[PDB]
DNA sequence: GCTGGCACGACTTTTGCACTATAATAGATCATGCTGTTGCACAT
RNA sequence: GCCGC
DNA sequence: ATGTGCAACAGCATGATCGCGGCAAGCTGATCGTGCAAAAGTCGTGCCAGC
């Protein structure tokens, strides 16, 4: 399984069809609920919590 | 690939299930126009087949 | 306490019978490692890079 | 558990939406529609063979009369000349034997089938089926004078004739005997005799009922909250389950608490408790009682497994106080068995038997408890 | 005559031993399933002549 | 009246399988009786229990041609209802066929024709699926008629919109936020003036937006009126059950 | 032993009406009231049927014909 | 005279009526249709 | 679910 | 020169994702009490007919 920790990912940049690459953080704990961080196409920061 | 065989299959099988050959001859005048395929410097397909 | 126990060893995903063809196909069983379980990834969520 | 059998055979239907779905189970009716199918009859052939076949019990044996399957058919031309020929044509199939109006054409019909050749094929054909039946019943000591043959002979043909099928047709069921005893009342040996329950699998439903509506409920993806929506059903059944288990626990304490003699050294050691009994003893009405200790069951290592069998009122007016007709049932079986080979067992006997023993009980009642599960050895 | 008609295959058995090869088909009882299935909504299905 | 046979009449010559909307009274031809009991069988004896889900005086007997306390158990005896239990004497295969009805004794609504994204009832009323799925569970209120008052006829007004109008309009105001209000609102609507109303608002204005809707709603308004249903059985009173062997 | 049926085909063209008209033929041979118009070789009536139109005395036309004697018979 | 299946007056059992805070859980694309918000174009 | 094609 | 109408973009919910076969494994339950007439059913007891 994947190790509790911290992963950055760029979702491979093809979800707005803009070309614009996209990335996201997550915090994923051994038990409890999940912390996410997102970048919208536009640039404003969103979180994703659980 | 093969699920995306069967689901084309299914497809293709359901769209065109209900077509039997039902008549002689209709008659028509109409029709489409046979050349051979041609690509460049190569051919594919003579009118042959 | 015995039924968590009971209901982990005896009914789970990853705690399966044995192979018991050739003591070949034991050691294989034993050191064998899955993907999938609890908290794993389903087949059908398994892209062509996992 | 020192042993533990491997699990029992079982399936439920799979890769199919309506789950479990079914499995057809072929039965002695059913194979024998299924035979008359395959012969060669008319319309009202078929007709009064199905008629006839539709009267077969389980154990192989027609239970409506010829006459009345006659009437039942209800139309001219169908007197009972044809329904004779049908059923006696029907007879001959695969559990030989079946459709037998009694033992004696029961008998007939298995005798039938055979090489004509035996060595008492004539001797028990008519003279011991078809006749004096009810000497071969009894031990048939006249039955030789009776038939003018010896008794060398006779003994043979007695085998001979036991030799055949009783009950034809009885080899076809396909039910299973998985009619096994849940033994909700477990009950184990200490120095007061505790008695347990298991099965009441109620941390396991409290468990699943959380996981389901609370679960949903705590769950924030609907909008609000489903305080009462599915949070308020799962309390309302674990309460219901709770009191049903309490006042069954109390029923069964009582039950105890009274029947401890029953289970301590002999085992005929039943009082005549009443309904009332139990009722004062929890506080609640006799009729929930009742309903409640009807077929529940429990587990005893010598005592029978039952809830509704303790419960008698049979004072019978004994000599000292009152007593159980169920323990003077037990004792009139155990007294009767152990007996001279003549074994006389006479109802005024065994009354006065019992009134010296304690049990006034008239000499009518003990006929009724003899002939309830066994015969007189001959007293008449 | 294989799978789902009920007299059909008692039918179809009796011809067989007799030696007739003789079909005689009928309503399979899934179709009949589905039809009470349907009805067991609020709506309506029906077979008309 | 002997020599019957139900099974070769069982098959019939058919053609050209039709559906349509079941009426409440429809519901009611099909089925031999209501159920009342939640209970599909008691342990008692092992019995059907009486205007259960699984029953003997409906959906037909349990075992061949005998009936429940064994009073009429034979062939002899057909199709005879016993005094002390309804069932009748019957090939035990009917098990399979007769349906059975429940009584709801307040409206709900078919969840077929509410949820899915071509909502039959909100195009067919012109109002988003939204508030018409708040008012069928009670989050809000709707009002009918109200013609006096300054409501309008398909308001959405909430509870606290709800009291101040009973605190200013007082009476004249005809609002229910159960499933028997979406019933009356479409039971009182007039069809053809609403078709004939789509068409004229249609033709006299063209704009590529509404053009589609329109034609949309005079469509579904057509096929109503001519196909014969009665829009007021999209929601069911009655609802049947399935026969006991399937 | 018809182990190809192209003659039988030939004879009346379709390849499937042929198999109506042997199935006919061999209703008319196996229930009752006919009997084999060429050689029987211990073979089953579905190939005696299917040699019976090779050899060009059976087709539709002339069953319909022979049907139609036979109800004015009776 | 001895014995073994039938009825009667208390007792016993059955049946409808009848109202009764915590928690498994998140790892696919892929396409399609509907709804709400915003920006472009025309009018007095 | 594991395996076979 | 400001206001109104319409087309387009982003977000959301819905539906689908190949067959055929052999081991396997768990059982998916129940419910509620009421206190009472009203009824049906049952048991200890005495009867006449057969041996
Ligand atoms: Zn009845």
């Amino acid at each position: 399984h994947r190790s509790p920790g911290v992963f950055f990912d760029s979702d491979k940049g093809k979800t707005h069809s803009s070309g614009k690459v996209l990335y996201n953080a997550r915090i994923i704990p051994y038990r409890g609920s999940w912390l996410d961080f997102e970048f919208d196409p536009k640039d404003n920061l969103f979180v994703r919590i659980d | 690939k093969t699920a995306n065989s069967g689901y084309l299959t299914r497809r293709l099988v359901d769209v065109a299930q209900d077509l039997v050959v039902t008549e002689d001859d209709c008659g028509t005048h109409e029709g489409i126009m046979m050349t051979p395929v041609i690509e460049g410097g190569d051919v594919k397909e003579p009118l042959r087949d | 306490i015995s039924a968590a126990v009971k209901e982990f060893f005896g009914s789970s995903q990853l705690s399966q019978f044995m192979d018991q063809n050739n003591p070949l196909s034991e050691i294989t069983h034993k050191r064998r490692i899955s993907a999938l379980g609890p908290g794993g990834l389903t087949r059908e969520r398994a892209g062509f890079e996992v | 558990t020192a042993g533990t059998p491997s699990g029992n055979g079982v399936d439920y239907q799979d890769d199919e939406l309506p789950v479990y779905q079914g499995e057809t189970t072929q039965s002695l009716q059913d194979y024998l529609m299924w035979q008359v199918e395959l012969t060669p009859f008319t319309d009202t052939d078929r007709a009064i063979a199905t008629s006839i076949v539709d009267a077969v019990d389980d154990t192989g044996y027609l239970t409506i009369q010829i006459e009345d399957i006659v009437d039942s058919i209800g139309d001219d031309e169908i007197g009972l000349e044809e329904v004779e020929a049908v059923l006696k044509r029907i007879q001959r199939f695969d559990p030989v034997g079946v459709a037998a109006k009694d033992l004696r054409d029961c008998l007939l019909i298995q005798l039938s089938q055979f090489a004509k050749e035996t060595p008492w094929l004539e001797e028990a054909r008519l003279i011991i089926s078809d006749h004096l039946d009810l000497l071969a019943n009894h031990d048939f000591r006249t039955l030789m004078r009776v038939t003018r043959l010896k008794e060398e002979v006779l003994k043979e043909a007695v085998n001979l004739i036991q030799s055949l099928d009783p009950r034809p047709g009885q080899s076809i069921q396909t039910g299973e005997p998985e009619y096994v005893i849940p033994d909700v009342l477990v009950r184990k040996v200490n120095d007061r005799w505790v008695v347990e329950l298991n099965s009441d699998s109620l941390p396991r439903l409290k468990i699943n009922q959380q996981y389901a509506a609370m679960g949903n409920s705590a769950r924030n993806d609907a909008d609000g909250q489903f305080i009462r929506s599915n949070l308020q059903e799962a309390r309302w059944l674990i309460k219901s389950l709770e009191s049903a288990n309490d006042t069954l626990l109390r029923v069964s304490r009582c039950i105890v608490e009274q029947q401890q003699a029953f289970f301590e050294q002999g085992e005929e050691y039943m009082k005549p408790m009443v309904l009332a009994d139990i009722a004062q003893a929890v506080e609640m009405h006799e009729s929930t009682i009742s309903r409640v200790t009807t077929q529940k069951y429990l587990h005893s290592p010598r005592g029978i497994f039952e809830l509704k069998y303790f419960f008698s009122s049979h004072v019978n007016t004994e000599g000292g106080g009152e007593a159980s007709s169920t323990a003077i049932r037990a004792l009139v079986k155990k007294l009767i068995a152990a007996e001279n080979p003549a074994k006389p067992l006479s109802d005024s006997k065994l009354t006065s038997m019992l009134s010296e023993q304690g049990i006034m009980v008239a000499r009518r009642t003990v006929a009724k408890y003899r002939e309830s599960l066994s015969i007189p050895p001959s007293n008449q | 005559v294989k799978s789902d008609d009920v007299n059909g295959r008692t039918k179809m058995y009796k011809n067989i031993v007799d030696g007739n090869h003789q079909m005689e088909p009928g309503m399979p009882e899934s179709f009949n399933v589905l039809l009470k299935e349907i009805r067991s909504l609020g709506i309506n299905i029906e077979l008309e002549d | 009246l002997l020599k019957f046979l139900k099974a070769q009449t069982k098959t019939e010559e058919f053609d050209a399988i039709k559906i349509a909307l079941a009426s409440p009274d429809m519901i009611r031809s099909w089925s031999f009786g209501e159920v009342k009991k939640p209970e599909t069988i008691n342990y008692r004896t092992f019995k059907p229990e009486r205007d259960g889900l699984f029953c003997a005086r409906i959906f037909g007997p349990v075992k061949d041609y005998e009936c429940l306390c064994g009073k009429y158990k034979r062939l002899k005896h057909r199709g005879v209802i016993c005094e002390k239990c309804g069932v009748e004497v019957t090939q035990t295969k009917v098990r399979r066929e007769r349906m059975g009805h429940i009584e709801l004794a307040s409206p709900t609504a078919h969840i077929w024709f509410l949820k899915s994204l071509p909502s039959r009832i909100g195009l067919l009323l012109d109002m988003p699926l939204r508030d018409i799925e708040r008012v069928l569970y009670f989050e809000s209120y709707v009002v009918i008629e109200g013609g006096m008052t300054n409501l309008e006829r398909q308001q959405i007004l909430t509870e606290e919109q709800y009291l101040d109008a009973l605190e200013e309009f007082g009476d004249e105001f005809d609002a229910k936020m159960g499933a028997e209000a979406i019933q009356a609102l479409l039971k009182s609507m007039d069809l053809e003036q609403e078709c004939e109303q789509l068409r004229e608002e249609l033709n006299e204005t063209n704009s590529e937006t509404k053009r589609k809707k329109l034609t949309k709603r005079i469509k579904l308004l057509e096929a109503f009126v001519q196909s014969g249903n009665k829009p007021e059985w999209m929601i069911l009173t009655v609802l049947p059950v399935l026969p006991p062997d399937l | 032993a018809r182990v190809t049926v192209q003659d039988a085909v030939e004879k009346i063209g379709n390849r499937f009406d042929l198999v109506l008209v042997a199935a006919r033929r061999a209703r008319q041979m196996q229930v009752g009231g006919k009997d084999p118009l060429v050689p029987e070789e211990n073979d089953k009536t579905t190939v005696i049927a299917l040699r019976e139109i090779e050899e060009g005395l059976i087709n539709n036309q002339i069953l319909d014909v022979r049907e139609r004697q036979e109800q004015q018979e009776q």
